[PDB]
């Protein structure tokens, strides 16, 4: 079925491999050869994880749960029942997510659109490279990456951050979950924004792009403008998921030990070390 | 106990919210149509919200949604297979026609007003007081299209006042007409203005405005629509 | 190269706006501060004019007197030097009264007194603050959606301060005015409940986190794709569908499925970031008072 502005657009072109082929939708999805990859990727992982399920002796969803190999088997692979499966899973879901973006540009090349989605999902992507990829291949095996289940992952978050003690002292993190909370803010203020200019008082008219502003400039003394929020949205997400992924990065790495012991930096400078008082003397 | 109470309570909160979500989100395009324009058999599980009315501001009227539907223009398409989901292929200049990614939508043949009822958005030279703070001037400078040719030169820039922003660059071309350019799809450089989206012969077609000193919210879709389409159709006369 | 609209290439200055009227007392409205041309290569260049009434100059002044009374506090750990007070910024706390003293306000100053103190400052700060944002929208026709989420976050905020203190019987439970201390107060809450990590409404509040940042970043990256058609127009597209509003639909709709329209898209903003400290508050409000152990509850009740 259509919206009923769609047919015009549904014109012929933008694909990026397989010319006119794949060139098709199936109900309101647009396939395309990404739409094949994503769904060959996508299925392959799901028996593989089915597979895993049986071998673990349950069927149970919050219970299933794939291991990465265990540290010794450093960086090589791993029997399928420890670790290979997991392995493999990775490959596919790299597969998926990679494909999935692919299928968004020439989604957006049909359009005519800019392609601003699909860039700001490869953040995700670089995320979850980050965690499965990047930093096991950095300290050395694949066993420091996350295991697969709903809440084994959640274990998994903990007993990390608290092999450095408590983790809301790595300061990457902290620039993350400041950017986390700032996002949060300004989704529930453009939101509100918007509907409040949209949906007035009872009885009066729409207000205008006027009122938004000059509402943020009563209130605060400044607007950044329609365009400007939207560019806001963007930077504030975006940097959220990039000083995550860093502060990761960097643990296990360049810095190994308790995180409240790194701020020892700034306690013991020369000039301040020895004055007797405070907290620290 | 209480916690328990709590949490089941907020699930059915949840499916709740998320049934008045998406039926507010179907205010749009609803209902579902098969390929020949006609009501497609199944809609879905959630039903067209109650209609609500928006009242305009500056005596312009009321806008009621769900409403009635309708392209209210012909579009130049045909089928390119016996069953549904494929492609429909342009039968004449996609461009012209305005299909595909040139696609426009039949809006208001009216310009945005701002929230004192002026024109929002105004040829520099009639606003009083706008001058360019910051970066390069356009205005002056010789428009290159993705042939590598020029295609005119900046006259003027089009400024939404209460935004106090750069929406369209003026360009007249050989014959001394004018043509509006997104500002979005232009790159501006030190000794040119660099245009990806259309080739040198594509300029004059671009949709001229009725009056000189305003644009319309019909002719900003048009001129908006014919730009982005180049980035598909005028693709044989880019260079790399 | 192709332009992505994250920076503009052009800046253009005219008049400063000193903005809509409607019911607004305009003898309030400061004058017109300067134009960041910085700011401007992002979003808009003007800063002010800024309204400020009563309400206004009772938060501002209550909201500084909050800030004071800790920093002096922090002066006075610091024994008035300069030197220890920048080194040891981070650690210094301004802690509530000991569990002893329960909800009684007789807690000498220095144990806990100016704790309070400073929280009745902020307490006047922040509501007066709401009381605002209420009232200027009032001003100016619009709707109440600011005041009523701006209320979501002052949920959890009086929660943690305020409510869970009251219920659990002494001031002991606020948590405490220092950067590295109210960061121990986090993980320790955690600790003495068994571990958050089992309450049901921890995980809803992340997952509606986590949301906001991927909602934000589908919908400013929309926009921005959709830009060249007029797109970041949202009240006119709103009131008039144009060709930037239907393609930003058919992406998504087309991606996975289905799609919102130029004013849905709000809505679903608007509660997906309200809910992070809706479900957050409640959460928090029910450990230690009703649940102290969320494993525990966790083996039971589920
Ligand atoms: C939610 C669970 C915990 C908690 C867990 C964490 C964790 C975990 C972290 C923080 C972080 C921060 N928290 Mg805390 N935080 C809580 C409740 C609060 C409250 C509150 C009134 O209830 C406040 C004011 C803060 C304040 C802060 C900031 C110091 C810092 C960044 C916040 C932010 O970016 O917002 C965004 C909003 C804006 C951009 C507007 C204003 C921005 C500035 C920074 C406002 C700060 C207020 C003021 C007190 C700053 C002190 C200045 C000193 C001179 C340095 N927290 C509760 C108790 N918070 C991060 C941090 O860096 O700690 C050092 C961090 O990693
Ligand atoms: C990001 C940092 C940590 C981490 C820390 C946490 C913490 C801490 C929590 C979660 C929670 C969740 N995490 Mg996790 N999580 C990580 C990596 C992941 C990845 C991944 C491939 O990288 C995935 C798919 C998930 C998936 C999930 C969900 C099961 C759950 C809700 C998240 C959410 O609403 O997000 C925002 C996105 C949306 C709202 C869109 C909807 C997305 C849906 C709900 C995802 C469901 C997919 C899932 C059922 C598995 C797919 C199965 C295959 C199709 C077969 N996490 C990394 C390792 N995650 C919360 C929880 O409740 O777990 C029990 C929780 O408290
Ligand atoms: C006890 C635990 C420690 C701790 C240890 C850790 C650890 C360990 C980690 C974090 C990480 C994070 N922590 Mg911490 N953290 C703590 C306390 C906090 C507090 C708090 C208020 O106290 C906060 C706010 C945070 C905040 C955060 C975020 C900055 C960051 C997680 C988001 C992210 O990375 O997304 C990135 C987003 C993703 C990875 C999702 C990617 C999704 C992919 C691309 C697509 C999925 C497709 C899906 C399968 C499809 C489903 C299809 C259909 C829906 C089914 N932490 C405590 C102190 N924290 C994590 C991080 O930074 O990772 C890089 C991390 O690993
Ligand atoms: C070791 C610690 C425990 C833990 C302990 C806690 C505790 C304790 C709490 C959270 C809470 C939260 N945690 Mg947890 N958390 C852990 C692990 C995680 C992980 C992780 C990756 O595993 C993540 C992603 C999170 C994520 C989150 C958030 C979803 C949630 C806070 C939402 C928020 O926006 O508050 C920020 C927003 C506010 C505090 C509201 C502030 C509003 C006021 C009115 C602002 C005043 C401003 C003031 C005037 C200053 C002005 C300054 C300006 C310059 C003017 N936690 C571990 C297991 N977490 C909170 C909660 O909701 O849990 C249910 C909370 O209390
Ligand atoms: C829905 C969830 C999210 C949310 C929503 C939200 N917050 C909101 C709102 C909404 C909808 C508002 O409308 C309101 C706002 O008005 O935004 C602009 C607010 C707001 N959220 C704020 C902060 C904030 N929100 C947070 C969180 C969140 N808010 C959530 C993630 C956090 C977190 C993450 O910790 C913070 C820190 C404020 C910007 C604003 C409410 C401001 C307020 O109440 O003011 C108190 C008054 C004061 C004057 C205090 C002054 C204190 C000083 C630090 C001023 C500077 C001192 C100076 C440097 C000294 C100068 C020396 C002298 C000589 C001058
Ligand atoms: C960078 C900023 C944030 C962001 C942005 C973002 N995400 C995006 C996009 C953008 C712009 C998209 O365009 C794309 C989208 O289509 O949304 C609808 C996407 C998307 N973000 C999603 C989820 C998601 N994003 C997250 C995070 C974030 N996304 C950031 C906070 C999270 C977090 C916070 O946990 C999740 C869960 C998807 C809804 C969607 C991409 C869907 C997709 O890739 O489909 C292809 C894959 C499949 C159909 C399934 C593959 C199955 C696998 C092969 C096997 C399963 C393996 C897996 C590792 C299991 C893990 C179990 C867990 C319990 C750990
Ligand atoms: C219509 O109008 C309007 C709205 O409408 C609806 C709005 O919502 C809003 C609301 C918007 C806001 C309140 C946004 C405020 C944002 C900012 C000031 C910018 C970002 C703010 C932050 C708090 C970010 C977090 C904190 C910090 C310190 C960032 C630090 C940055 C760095 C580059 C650090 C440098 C270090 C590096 C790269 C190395 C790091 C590595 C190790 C430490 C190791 C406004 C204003 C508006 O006007
Ligand atoms: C103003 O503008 C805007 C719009 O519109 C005018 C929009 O709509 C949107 C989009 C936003 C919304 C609709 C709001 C609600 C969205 C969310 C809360 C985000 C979370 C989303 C989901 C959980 C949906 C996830 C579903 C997915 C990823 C796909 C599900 C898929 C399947 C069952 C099939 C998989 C498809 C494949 C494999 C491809 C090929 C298919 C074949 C059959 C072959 C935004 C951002 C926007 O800003
Ligand atoms: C440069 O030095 C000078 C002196 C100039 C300064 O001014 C420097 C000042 C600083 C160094 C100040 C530093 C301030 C901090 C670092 C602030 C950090 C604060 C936190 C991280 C706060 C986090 C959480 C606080 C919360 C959750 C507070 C909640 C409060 C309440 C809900 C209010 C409750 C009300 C109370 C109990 C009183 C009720 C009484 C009645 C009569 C109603
Ligand atoms: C803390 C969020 C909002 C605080 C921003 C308000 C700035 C106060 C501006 C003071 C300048 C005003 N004055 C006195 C000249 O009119
Ligand atoms: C199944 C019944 C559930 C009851 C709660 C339903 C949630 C209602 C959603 C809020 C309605 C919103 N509105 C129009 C007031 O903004
Ligand atoms: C957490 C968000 C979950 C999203 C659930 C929304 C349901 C999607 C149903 C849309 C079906 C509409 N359609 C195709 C008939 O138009
Ligand atoms: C308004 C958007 C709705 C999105 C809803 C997403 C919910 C994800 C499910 C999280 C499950 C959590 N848990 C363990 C706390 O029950
Ligand atoms: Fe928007």
């Amino acid at each position: 079925a259509l919206l009923s502005f769609e047919r015009k657009y549904r014109v012929p072109g933008g694909t990026l491999v397989g010319g006119n082929l794949f060139d098709f939708w199936v109900g309101p999805f647009y396939v395309g050869f990404f739409g094949v990859a994503t769904f060959f990727f996508a299925a392959l992982g799901i028996i593989l994880i089915a597979w895993s399920a049986v071998l673990q002796g349950t069927w149970n969803p919050q219970l299933i749960s794939v291991y990465p190999p265990a540290l010794e088997y450093g960086l090589g692979g791993a029997p399928l029942a420890k670790g290979g499966l997991w392995q493999i899973i990775t490959i596919c879901a790299t597969g998926a997510f990679v494909s999935w973006a692919l299928r968004e540009v020439e989604i957006c090349r049909k359009l005519g659109i800019g392609y601003h989605i699909p860039f700001a999902f490869a953040f995700a992507i670089l995320a979850y490279l980050t965690l499965v990829l990047f930093r096991p291949v950095m300290m050395g095996a694949w066993g420091y990456a996350f295991p697969y289940g709903i809440w084994t992952h959640l274990d998994w978050v903990s007993n990390t951050g608290y092999t450095y003690g408590n983790f809301h002292y790595n300061p990457a993190h902290m620039i993350a979950i400041s950017f986390f909370f700032t996002n949060a803010l300004a989704l529930a203020l453009h939101g509100a924004l918007v509907l409040s200019a949209a949906n007035p008082e009872k009885g009066k008219e729409m207000r205008t792009p006027d009122h938004e502003d000059t509402f943020f400039r009563d209130l605060v003394g400044y607007s950044i403008g329609t365009l400007g929020i939207h560019r806001l949205g963007l930077l504030l997400s975006l940097s959220a998921v990039f000083f995550s992924a860093l502060c990761m990065i960097i643990t296990g790495t360049i810095w190994f030990d308790q995180w409240v012991d790194w701020w020892q930096w700034w306690v013991k400078l020369p000039w301040w070390a020895n004055i007797p008082g405070g907290i620290n003397g | 106990d209480l916690a328990s109470l709590a949490i089941y309570s907020f699930w059915i909160f949840l499916a709740g919210l998320i049934y008045y979500l998406q039926t507010e989100n179907m205010r749009e395009g609803y209902p579902l149509e098969n390929e020949d324009g006609t009501p497609a058999a199944n809609q879905g599980p959630f039903p067209l919200p109650k209609p609500k009315t928006f009242i305009l501001p500056h005596g312009r009227g009321t806008l009621t949604v769900p409403g009635p539907e309708s392209e209210d223009r012909p579009i130049a398409l045909a089928r390119t297979a016996v069953s549904e989901g494929f492609p429909h292929a342009p039968t004449g200049d996609p461009m012209k026609d305005g299909v595909g990614p040139a696609s426009w939508v039949a809006r208001r043949d009216l310009p945005e007003l701002d929230g004192h009822g002026h024109n929002k958005i105004k040829p520099m030279k009639a606003a009083a007081g706008f001058h360019v703070s910051a970066g390069k001037n356009p205005i002056g400078l010789p428009v290159r299209g993705c042939d590598l040719e020029i295609a005119g030169k900046v006259v003027d820039i089009w400024v939404d006042i209460p935004e106090q922003m750069a929406r369209f660059l003026e360009v007249e071309l050989k014959d001394g007409s004018t043509r509006l350019l997104p500002m979005q799809m232009v790159k501006v450089q030190s000794n040119r203005v660099h245009v990806n989206a259309l080739s040198s012969d594509l300029f004059a077609g671009i949709p001229t405005i009725k009056s000189p000193t305003e644009v319309t919210l019909l002719e900003e879709d048009k001129i908006c629509g014919y730009v982005a389409g180049g980035l598909m159709y005028a693709a044989p006369k880019r260079k790399s | 190269a192709e332009y992505q609209n994250i920076f503009s290439q052009v800046q253009v200055r005219g008049p400063a706006d000193l903005g809509m009227t409607e019911d607004v007392n305009l003898a309030n409205r400061s004058g017109v501060g300067p134009f960041s041309t910085l700011l401007g290569w992002f979003g808009n260049a003007q800063l002010g004019p800024i309204y400020l009434g009563s309400l206004g100059v009772l938060s501002l002044f209550s909201g500084l007197m909050w800030f004071f009374t800790i920093g002096i506090w922090f002066w006075y750990q610091a024994g008035w030097n300069p030197a220890v007070f920048l080194r040891d910024l981070f650690f210094f706390s301004l802690e509530p009264p000991a569990p002893e003293y329960g909800l009684s306000f007789a807690a000498p100053l220095k144990e806990g007194g100016l704790f309070l103190i400073a929280s009745f400052f902020m307490f006047v700060a922040v509501w007066s603050w709401w009381g605002r944002t209420y009232l200027r929208a009032q001003a100016l026709g619009m709707g109440k959606h600011t005041a009523w989420a701006f209320l979501s976050a002052i949920w959890l905020w009086m929660v943690l301060g305020f409510i869970r203190p009251i219920l659990m019987g002494s001031w002991s439970e606020a948590v405490p005015y220092g950067i590295f201390s109210h960061l121990d107060w986090t993980n320790n809450f955690s600790l003495v409940h068994g571990n958050l990590r089992y309450n049901p409404f921890h995980g809803l509040s992340i997952a509606f986190l986590y949301g906001s940042a991927l909602l934000f970043a589908m919908h400013g990256a929309t926009i921005l794709a959709v830009s060249r058609f007029g797109g970041e127009r949202e009240l006119e597209q709103i009131a008039d569908r144009g060709t930037a509003a239907e393609r930003a639909a058919l992406f998504w709709r087309w991606t996975m499925g289905f799609n919102a329209t130029m004013e849905g898209i709000h809505r679903w903003a608007i509660w997906m970031a309200v809910l992070v400290t809706l479900t957050g508050g409640i959460g928090i409000l029910l450990s230690g008072t009703v649940v102290d152990n969320w494993y525990v509850w966790g083996q039971n009740h589920g």
